[PDB]
């Protein structure tokens, strides 16, 4: 088996609870296999489709 | 099944310039306001191309 290990978008995963957003607050997180620890704001940057 | 072709014309191939073409993105990975240096295969700067 080869695993293209975040090279790109991941749709293959095993676990899965259910979670709801939150904002200010510096929590932990998981975003596609990338763990950190930050508050949750908004921003005006303009982000391309790719 | 296939035809041949025998009124081609006998013209060697021209050559022009590559300025500013042959440059695309080296990874997948999304970067802003940052210069980086990346070894990979790419079309080099003022050459021929065919
Ligand atoms: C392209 O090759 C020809 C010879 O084949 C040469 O005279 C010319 O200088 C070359 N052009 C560039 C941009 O290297």
């Amino acid at each position: 088996l080869s695993f293209e290990l975040l090279h790109a978008p991941a749709t293959v995963c095993g676990p899965k609870k259910s979670t709801n957003l939150v904002k200010n607050k510096c929590v932990n997180f998981n975003f596609n296999g990338l763990k950190g620890t930050g508050v949750l704001t908004e921003s005006n940057k303009k982000f391309l489709p790719f | 099944q296939c035809v041949n072709l025998t009124t081609r014309t006998q013209l060697p191939p021209a050559y022009t310039n590559s300025f500013t073409r042959g440059v695309y993105y080296p990874d997948k990975v999304f970067r802003s306001s940052v210069l980086h240096s990346t070894q990979d295969l790419f079309l080099p700067f003022f050459s021929n191309v065919t």
